[PDB]
């Protein structure tokens, strides 16, 4: 099996930069295709972004589009995700998922969670 | 780091496919396969997938009780499969229970040591080595396919039919290659065939040895054009490549084994330099079931194969959009109207896969009815299950395949089997195909020889050397190879025993028209038609005649008024001696019968003798008178003297008794020859020159006296022409080489000498 | 679980020794072993646990540094080789940095196979396979022993020498034998060795086994006396077995690899079936501090080997009471005085095992001086390729882009000394191509082994060699004819007309043309009798000339008496020439005189007779000779003709091969021409003779002319048919001419001869 | 690394009979031989019996010839110790040991030991 972990969230003030990295137990990381979800207290799960098994293609929401960025480390072995010019609207839980046996995003077929992390944005 | 396919159950089985290209030579440290296959490696994934989800299904075989899978890719490369099998049994450090492959011998030898370590039996479907059959080492192996001492048995049929008795060789390096090389050129040394030279070469070279290759093999034209392949799948394509490169296509003819059967990718692209290629191929019909499953699989819809988005856009050379395994290399985005029924080509080994699959399963419900009989399930007297149970379990089975035969195996895990013989050629305008064209089967070999050929250019059959073998020649082998040699013609008066001697036979004999020995020669005898013989005949006749007439007219006139001064007795007796030397030469060649040649001898001896001697005592009666003891009984005495002449006769029968053999002077002809000793006939020679000497004496003596008749005047005149006759004949006996005909035309001029000048004047006075 | 001899340290190495012999052929499925091994087993464990123990106590090789040893045993079987070698990677799936070992090919190809998954180097010290040294396959293999490419050089430069030439082959199933006997095929074949047979057997086969491939290879005893084995020592001692219970020794001679070499294991109880053998040994020295150590090792002081105990035991056939591993099959207890001093053989391959261990050690502390917790396989591998130290015996070992090391070899001869009392001697060498063996210690008297051919050789004649085809040296011998030269050693040529071939029977010299006409007798008859009839006219001339005034010689022309005396001193001259030379001025100056004399002398008796004819009209009495002059030039014409015809010439004739002759051009049907216009004035000078015979003469010439005609008439006739007689028609003519000229003399002027008297 | 558990101790009256028996863990049992030891209470370690690794070869101390008899089971890897003709001088604790690389008994060294159990002789 493979344990995802994430890391680099945190309290931050509105108008700032953050990076987001989400690393993989186990040896056949490059396997799997690597997505991140997003839920905000009150709400219900969303689809971020994602990034194939190779890097090559990158798939972005639409809330998330030109100020985010998502990208692989298969030497390093871990996803990193770059956030910039943040607002009051994005403080959630994150989480990082794989997928392996997907059809056309945002329908992937995910199999292994993450724990998450709390990022809250503050004016 | 590899990816697996596997389903859950209650037992678990190994499987190794090659679902990528082995590495190239420059990877094979490195192991990094190369691109996905679609029949080796994507069909039998699915197959083993399908079939095991039939077999849960099915309340007969192995009721309440769950198979599940771990398939694995062993890449057709023995590092890659023994790493595989190094996972397989560190799961036994849920177990595996057993593997299903590979599809190399090597690679299945490689991975058997390690699976006989920790009982785990091994069924294959597509190792046909010969060696694999040895269950001393290989005790844990099975399979369902024969091996290939069959095929190579099927080959060696294949180029007796055709007289192809002189061939090339080549087989990639490896277990499969090699022995079934030495297997085929045991039985074709055994049978007569014939290898120019013997090749080898990995399926993982590069262009250059190919290339090698090639000209090493083209060195060898025309003599030998025919190439038995005992090669995998890419050597046969490599030596495509090479030809359409060097640009020497259609000067070959290649022998194909199960490596090169109906697989239509190695003639893509190389057709035309592999049309005419016979290739051996196991018999087994296309499964429908599995078509019917497999042509309705989409990328989006498949959860168990990982390898499945992959090949989608690999066969269909786009990019799937969206999907998470994108590959973002090609240019081109994936439709959504692809479809897999579009050059459907099903494996043609599936049959095969299928049957090893169902065998695994019947040994185990053979080894749970034996060991829980009235448990439905896996009871307690069978957890763990054993690998020994199991094996034995193994080599009882016996049940119906797919194609409907029954599969069971002998002694060494074998089955059974049949052989179809495939034909590529052209079809139409562009469009080659694979051709059944006969079929192998029980030692038994049947071929459709009008499809192969249909036309009287059938390649002329690979041969070193023409037939010399007609009788008049014989045959000599250089040293290389008793298969090539050179034709020397056999001598004229030589005979042959086999087709590489040449003897002669002893004088007398001649060989036949067929050479086949020596009878005899034929001798020539008949001299008769000869005109020589006949004008002698014609003379000797005459000569009779005259005799005859001078005979009778003296005897008419036997009163002699005038002739009484020469005594009537001794012109008698001289009359006696010209005939019989008439009679002489008439029968000069009277026969070679002894009796003919003693009579020869008698006359020669006797005639000319008797007639000289009388003619000297003439002679010299009347040399007295310018004391005598009896005139009128010296002529009695006279005929003593000729009497002595027989005795030397006599002597010569008592020298050596003649007789008629067959004399050689040549090889090409045998005369037959009376025997006559050359010193015998000397000496009446010598007598009667001594007597010519005498009487020539006498005559000179009184050669100017005067004669009543000139009797003395006629008297020198017939010893010199007797003389001048006899110098003359000596030298000619000793001369010509037939030495037949010369004493008879000289002893009959000096009878007819002697004759005229002897009574020409008693001729001319009785007139 | 098989028992492990371990050591322990900061690196550990692994090592395969096969303490026992390999399992039965029926007992292959259990893996279970067979007895101990002294030479191999106990004496390599030891070698390595001492070699270690002395490596590190050198304050200068690993520093600071324990080297730790884990030995194995491997059975000289592949499947307990693997199955042992799957324990030293447990821990990958303190690990194990490197293997020394094992010592058999396919053994080293299935644990290099298993190995190099994990990156381990692995250096061996006896496996000398040619397959080992493809890096491709095993990369990580290294050896301190060069490949047997070498060695089956050696054996072929050894049958080389002393010319065996119908040798047979043994080898033993596996991959040493598979690959020495190619190599050996392949070098062989391009010679004249044409190996008999090729046989091959595995090594712990059966009794019948071994028993059928005796009688095998008793087929071709007769003549393939000698057999090359490149097997092991097993497949050895199992031939000396099966030779013993055949009741056969003495009828073969093996040629040995290093698995026989040197070693008493395969010739003990079977001494006599194996007197005579050469084999090819590894050259090595003695190393002498193991034997110092070895020697000293007792049962109940040794407590790091778990399998001395059973060594001992087996080795001195007795039981240890007390001890722990006691054993009681044996009936006698174990002495307090037995000592490994006696009958002590070392083992002679210690120093490449000693080799290795200290190649590994220097590997490690060169990759040392360059952070290295995690010991890096690659990188030991690539400081092992470069590896550059010296061995125990002063050598210096390093290894090439194979990973193999040099080396030489020595030839060692199994005899017999003295009395029941056999030993190996050392009768040569062979080291970088060039082989120095001695040949008065092997077959020290002409007692040389009657080689391994199957034909004799045919030469120094007209003899051919016909290969049948079963193999290039087996062949039957063929005579040549009598006129034939060896053009190759398969063929013989026959050369042209007038050539015969030497006695070296290389080629044919064209032999001289014979010709002596002045030696024979019968030319020197022919000679005399010319000088005589010379002579003779020599003498009537001169008395004719004294008697020119002629008081009844008058009657008769004088003009034509000199005519006559002429053409007779020309005749003589003809037939003195005749023999001559054949140079073509010799050979016309013959057709000048033979076409000339007897034509005048036949004209001048014709005019001669013609002038007394016409008296029972005339134009010129007198100048009538002048015309007879003019006939003579009438056959000067015809002359003329036949150098119209051919020219003169002088070619080379031939009988018979055995003897040709030069001969003058001499055409059949010109000759005839002349011949047939004498023989027309002959026949009318007889006409005209006999037309006035009975005529009176003043000195009876009338008598004298008819007799001279018809002589000469006679003459001819006889004389025609000896022209188309023998063959050599060279001497008919002359004696012919002559004949006729000295008639024509006599008969004409004998009468002139009694009446000048 | 071989293990040895005991069995068999207790309570029991003179003139009787008992059996012991201890068990290995660990393959590798047939290449040790064994050895069964008792103290008694204040007094030092004595040996009592050994038995050789393949079997055949038994020795027992002079104070308790004729009484026990040792033998194993490499089948199942267990060594047996049968006592009869039991003496209250035999209360004591026993234990069982394994001996590799030894000498004439009883001069071996021992690799492993066991944790005893305790045997009681009451008149
Ligand atoms: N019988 C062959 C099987 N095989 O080899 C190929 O190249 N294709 C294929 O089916 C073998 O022994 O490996
Ligand atoms: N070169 C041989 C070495 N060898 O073979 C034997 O039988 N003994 C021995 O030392 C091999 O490759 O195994």
């Amino acid at each position: 099996q493979v344990q995802l972990v994430e890391s680099g969230g945190g309290l931050v003030q509105a108008g700032g930069s953050l990076r987001l990295s989400c690393a993989a137990s186990g040896r056949t990381f490059t396997s799997y295709a690597m997505g991140w979800f997003r839920q905000a207290p009150g709400k219900e799960r969303e689809s971020v972004a994602a990034i194939s098994s190779s890097g090559g293609s990158t798939h972005y929401a639409d809330s998330v589009k030109g100020r985010f960025t998502i990208s692989r480390d298969n030497s390093k072995n871990t996803v990193y995700l770059q956030m910039n010019s943040l607002k009051p609207e994005d403080t959630a839980v994150y989480y990082c998922a794989a997928a392996m046996y997907g059809s056309r995003w945002p329908d992937w077929e995910y199999d292994y969670w993450g724990q998450g992390t709390q990022v809250t944005v503050s004016s | 780091r590899r990816v697996v396919a596997h389903m859950p159950g209650d037992i678990i089985i190994g499987a190794l496919f090659s679902v990528h290209h082995q590495p190239t030579v420059d990877k094979v440290h490195e192991r990094k396969c190369g691109a996905v296959r679609e029949q080796y490696g994507i069909q039998r994934v699915e197959a083993m997938l399908h079939t095991l989800e039939r077999i849960n299904s099915d309340p007969t075989l192995l009721p309440n009780i769950t198979l599940g899978c771990e398939i694995r890719d062993s890449c057709w490369h023995s590092a890659v499969a023994l790493e595989q099998s190094i996972e397989f049994i560190r799961d036994s450090l849920k177990p595996i229970v057993g593997v299903i492959g590979p599809g190399s011998s090597s690679v299945a030898i490689q991975v058997q040591n390690l699976l006989q370590l920790f009982n785990i039996p091994q069924i294959a479907y597509s190792a046909t080595s010969m060696d694999l059959s040895d269950k001393t080492l290989f005790k844990y192996f099975m399979r369902v396919v024969p091996s290939d001492a069959q095929q190579a048995r099927a080959m060696v049929d294949i180029v007796k039919r055709y007289n192809w008795t002189y061939v090339s060789a080549v087989h990639t390096e490896g277990n499969y290659g090699e022995s079934g090389m030495e297997a085929f050129k045991d039985m074709s040394a055994k049978e007569g065939i014939c290898i120019a030279h013997s090749y080898k070469i990995y399926s993982n070279a590069g262009e250059q040895s190919f290339d090698k290759l090639l000209k090493k093999l083209t060195s060898h034209l025309p003599k030998a054009r025919v190439v038995a392949c005992f090669c995998e799948g890419m050597t046969v394509r490599g030596l495509l490549m090479a030809m359409r490169r060097l640009g020497l296509a259609g000067e070959f003819l290649l022998l194909g084994s199960d490596g090169w059967a109906d697989r239509y990718d190695v003639t893509d692209g190389y057709q035309r330099e592999a049309v005419g290629g016979i290739t051996i191929k196991l018999q087994s019909p296309d499964v429908k079931w599995f078509d019917d499953y497999y042509l309705k699989l989409r990328p989006e819809t498949n959860h168990r194969n990982p390898w499945f988005q992959e090949f989608w856009q690999h066969r269909f050379q786009c990019r799937l959009e969206g999907f998470p395994q994108e590959n973002s290399k090609y240019n081109k985005t994936c439709n959504s109207s692809l479809t897999l029924k579009t050059h459907h080509v099903q494996d043609s080994k599936m049959g095969f896969v299928i049957n090893a699959i169902y065998s695994m399963a019947y040994g185990l419900h053979n080894m749970q009815m034996s060991l829980c009989p009235g448990y439905a399930g896996l009871c307690d007297a069978m957890k763990p299950i054993d690998g020994r149970k199991l094996l034995e379990s193994l080599m009882k089975t016996n049940f119906t395949g797919v194609s409907g035969d029954t599969i069971l195996f002998d002694e060494n895990g074998d089955s059974p089997g049949r052989y179809e013989i495939m034909n590529f050629k052209e079809m139409g305008k562009d469009y080659f195909d694979y051709i059944n064209v006969g079929s192998w089967d029980n030692g038994e070999l049947k071929m459709d020889d009008d499809e192969v050929w249909s036309k009287k250019s059938n390649i002329i059959r690979s041969v070193c050397s023409e037939p010399c073998e007609k009788g008049q020649i014989k045959v000599i082998r250089k040293g290389e190879v008793s298969c090539c040699w050179t034709c020397t013609p056999c001598k004229e008066n030589e005979y042959v025993f086999d087709e590489y001697t040449c003897k002669a036979c002893q004088l007398g004999s001649w060989p036949t028209d067929d050479l086949t020995g020596c009878d005899l020669i034929p001798v020539q005898y008949l001299r008769w038609g000869d005109p020589e013989p006949i004008a002698a005949v014609v003379f000797a006749c005459l000569g009779l005649l005259a005799t005859l007439f001078v005979t009778v007219v003296f005897i008419i006139y036997r009163d002699t008024p005038v002739v009484k001064s020469s005594s009537r007795e001794l012109c008698y007796i001289i009359l006696a001696g010209i005939c019989l030397g008439y009679l002489c030469t008439f029968c000069l060649i009277a026969k070679p019968k002894q009796i003919y040649c003693y009579l020869q001898r008698i006359g020669i001896g006797l005639s000319p003798a008797m007639s000289y001697s009388a003619l000297v005592t003439k002679t010299n009666r009347i040399a007295r008178i310018l004391r005598f003891m009896s005139a009128c009984a010296q002529l009695v005495i006279a005929f003593i003297l000729i009497c002595i002449q027989l005795g030397i006769i006599v002597a010569l029968f008592i020298m050596e008794p003649p007789d008629i053999m067959h004399d050689y002077p040549s090889i090409r002809e045998v005369y037959l020859i009376c025997n006559t000793t050359n010193l015998g006939v000397v000496t009446p020679l010598g007598y009667n020159g001594l007597l010519i000497l005498s009487c020539t004496f006498y005559a000179f003596k009184t050669r100017n006296v005067p004669a009543n008749f000139n009797e003395a005047k006629y008297i020198a005149f017939t010893m010199y022409t007797t003389c001048i006759i006899w110098l003359a004949f000596v030298p000619i006996y000793f001369g010509s080489n037939y030495k037949i005909i010369t004493m008879c035309f000289s002893v009959s001029l000096s009878a007819t000498v002697a004759l005229g000048c002897m009574f020409v004047p008693k001729v001319y006075i009785i007139l």
